[PDB]
């Protein structure tokens, strides 16, 4: 632990707390009352990566041998981190940017890099919303625009690519994204989802247009409607025809991949993302509060929720990728049940499920020659339980396709997809104080403007930017870049706030804070997990990325409807200019911590 | 007339009314 030459005069002093919280009645805002605080808190953390990057991560990682690494990381790296953030800005009474800058004026690299991780994760998250806003516009019409082919110029038979694929895929790739068959061509805006990203980018900032205070009812509203729709979804889905074997999927573990490196990096990078760590916004969040009140209580309840919904979700989302995976196989199945009873002229009632195996043993036993030229697909399950549910593939491809076979299938659709677009909202009123709160400690607007000036400047341009994602090409640019910047920039600012904590702040010290606040020190659990435990575990998980960018090839797929072997996935290698944006999307923020320490330490000399 | 605009429509309206009134507030609230 170093002395940290100066650390009283900088900070609050433990006496002039209860002082200094009887004077911030006009110029810092509060919350109305204490459920305002923990709506805000939990409606941040869930949403849009339990149902986009949990199920995608979770096939993957031995089928349902991803719930053991999740879960035990979780408990001991969210925990202790989550319960680190609601008590350091308690007691500095600052953002994310004001607390690393009052230990040690050279840790303001971690407040530069917690505002530009919460840019780039929120250009492309607004992105998402766009889409699930373009699918709710499509519903209030009874035959759905992806559940029937539409014709040709002669009107005789089906277009050439909805007839090989299916109509829900001639909807997503070429209805509505109007994709390119690489992400070295780029086409034009495509004006219709131009249109929806101005929505999504309007909607973003009607809520958020004072900060506190109107994300407050907004709040209230979008905490309720997300967690009823899912239970109203959880009756349906458990009453379907296969399910109860696509839960049996998600349960039954592959303990051979429990051993490979690849499936600890991508179960420790989801709890940096599902909680919402090295973002800045829980900070800012806490720093409003009273200072005599329980951050202990607040940081066991929210996690405890926050690790429930994650398994909630992911028992709706694998209920209908049983029902997809029955729906195919007994049409799979009367497929050579058919091809059989036309090739012989049988009767109808007598080949089954039950005699397939019995029956085509007899056919080429009474005319060899006949059964030649006969047909028999090979399908089964664990065939079907196992696809490509690749990124924007679930929500897009999967339900819209299972929602068409349930009766008043426009009421489902509505409903599925306003419960989409309220997770994805209040998980953006968060991701907007960790980009507006800090640009607003740096003093670079004059402080005379209101509040909903900057605000609204900061989402013009987001939305300038995000002309890049309306392109043909505009998928493949989110999915790259949804990764890197969604693995790496987590990682790095969690282990950097749990070490200048207990070591440059110093853990003995923060005791006291402690018992100030809360009444007494942390147990024996809040102690091993801060010095030894969790800061290793981090600085491990952290090798395990190099690891495996190394010895792997950067692959993506590629739609391309004149490639022979159509529906199946086709991979190519990127080109060679994508380095200058990884590079950029996940370097800037890591090379900008070091970067400040540096420039600061040079200050010096 | 394809029934995505006419909800579109619908929807960009009360949005685009609802920040003139949240504008008009705050300043005729500060
Ligand atoms: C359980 O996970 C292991 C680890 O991935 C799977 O083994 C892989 O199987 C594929 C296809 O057979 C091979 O290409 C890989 O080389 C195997 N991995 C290793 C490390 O050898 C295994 O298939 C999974 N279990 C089941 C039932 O699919
Ligand atoms: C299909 O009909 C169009 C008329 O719009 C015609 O130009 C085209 O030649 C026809 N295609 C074939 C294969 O007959
Ligand atoms: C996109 O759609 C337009 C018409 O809506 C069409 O002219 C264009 O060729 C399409 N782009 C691709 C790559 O097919
Ligand atoms: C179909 O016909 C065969 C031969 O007549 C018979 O053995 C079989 O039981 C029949 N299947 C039925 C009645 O389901
Ligand atoms: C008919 O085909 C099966 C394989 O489908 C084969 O095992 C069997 O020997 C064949 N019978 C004759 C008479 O060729
Ligand atoms: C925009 C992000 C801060 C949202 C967060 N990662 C979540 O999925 O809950």
């Amino acid at each position: 632990v170093l002395p940290n030459p100066g650390l009283d005069a900088r900070i609050p002093s433990l006496a002039e707390l209860e002082t200094i919280e009887q004077e911030e009645a006009s110029s810092r805002p509060k919350w109305d009352n204490k459920a305002q605080y923990m709506l805000t808190c939990l409606g941040f953390c869930v949403g849009l990566g339990n149902v986009w990057r949990f199920p995608y991560l979770c096939q993957s990682h031995g089928g349902g041998a991803f719930m053991i690494p999740f879960l035990i990381l979780l408990v001991l790296e969210g925990i202790p981190l989550l319960y680190l953030e609601f008590a350091i800005g308690q007691r500095l009474r600052r953002g994310s940017l004001g607390v690393w800058s009052s230990i040690h004026p050279a840790l303001k690299g971690l407040g530069l890099a917690s505002m530009l991780t919460s840019f780039m994760v929120g250009l492309y998250y607004n992105t998402i919303i766009s889409w699930i806003m373009w699918y709710l516009f499509n519903s209030f019409q009874e035959p759905l625009p992806w559940s029937d082919c539409p014709l040709n110029e002669n009107q005789t038979g089906y277009v050439d690519e909805c007839a090989r694929s299916s109509p829900v895929d001639y909807f997503w790739y070429r209805e509505t994204l109007n994709i390119s068959t690489s992400i070295s061509d780029s086409g034009s805006i495509q004006w219709w989802m131009l249109l929806c990203l101005a929505c999504a980018w309007s909607v973003l900032y009607m809520c958020t247009i004072r900060g506190i205070e109107t994300t407050g009812k907004a709040v209230y509203i979008t905490s309720t409607l997300p967690y009823v729709v899912l239970t109203i979804f959880l009756i349906r889905g458990l009453t379907l025809k296969g399910a109860t074997n696509g839960i049996v999927f998600l349960f039954t573990p592959n303990v051979t991949e429990l051993a490979q490196p690849d499936t600890w990096l991508d179960a420790g990078a989801q709890v940096f993302f599902s909680f919402s760590l090295a973002f800045g916004g829980l900070i800012s969040f806490s720093s409003y509060n009273s200072v005599h009140n329980n951050c202990e209580k607040d940081s066991v309840i929210v996690s405890i929720i926050n690790g429930f919904t994650s398994v909630y979700v992911a028992i709706v989302v694998y209920s209908v990728i049983g029902f997809r995976a029955t729906q195919r196989y007994d049409d799979c199945f009367s497929t050579n049940i058919l091809t059989l009873i036309n090739g012989f002229d049988l009767p109808e009632g007598n080949v089954t499920q039950e005699n397939f195996v019995d029956m085509q043993q007899r056919c080429n036993a009474s005319d060899p020659a006949a059964y030649a030229q006969l047909v028999f697909q090979t399908c089964d399950i664990n065939a079907f339980l196992s696809e490509a549910v690749e990124g924007t593939g679930l929500a897009f491809i999967v339900f819209t396709e299972a929602i068409t076979k349930m009766p008043l299938s426009p009421l489902w659709s509505v409903l599925f997809f306003i419960m989409l677009f309220c997770l994805g909202l209040s998980s953006m009123f968060g991701n907007m104080e960790g980009v507006v709160v800090p640009l607003q400690d740096l003093r670079v607007i004059p402080p005379k403007w209101p509040k909903e000036v900057l605000t609204g400047l900061i989402c013009l341009g987001t939305f300038l930017i995000g002309f890049i994602f309306t392109l043909n090409s505009g998928q493949y640019w989110l999915s790259l870049l949804d990764s890197y910047a969604g693995s790496i920039p987590l990682l790095i600012i969690a282990f950097c706030e749990m070490f200048s904590v207990v070591y440059v702040y110093g853990v003995d010290r923060f005791n006291k804070d402690i018992e100030f606040m809360i009444g007494h020190k942390p147990n024996i659990f809040w102690q091993v997990t801060w010095r030894v435990v969790s800061p290793l575990l981090m600085l491990i998980i952290f090798l395990f990325f190099f690891v495996v960018e190394v010895s792997q090839e950067l692959t993506y797929s590629i739609w391309d409807p004149g490639y022979e072997e159509f529906p199946k996935s086709q991979k190519i290698s990127y080109p060679n200019w994508v380095y200058v944006v990884v590079v950029i999307v996940a370097g800037v923020p890591s090379l900008t911590i070091p970067g400040y320490a540096i420039y600061k330490l040079i200050r010096n000399h | 007339v394809s029934i995505w605009l006419i909800v579109f429509g619908v929807v960009m309206g009360v949005i685009v009314v609802g920040i003139v009134i949240l504008i008009f507030t705050g300043i005729r609230d500060r």
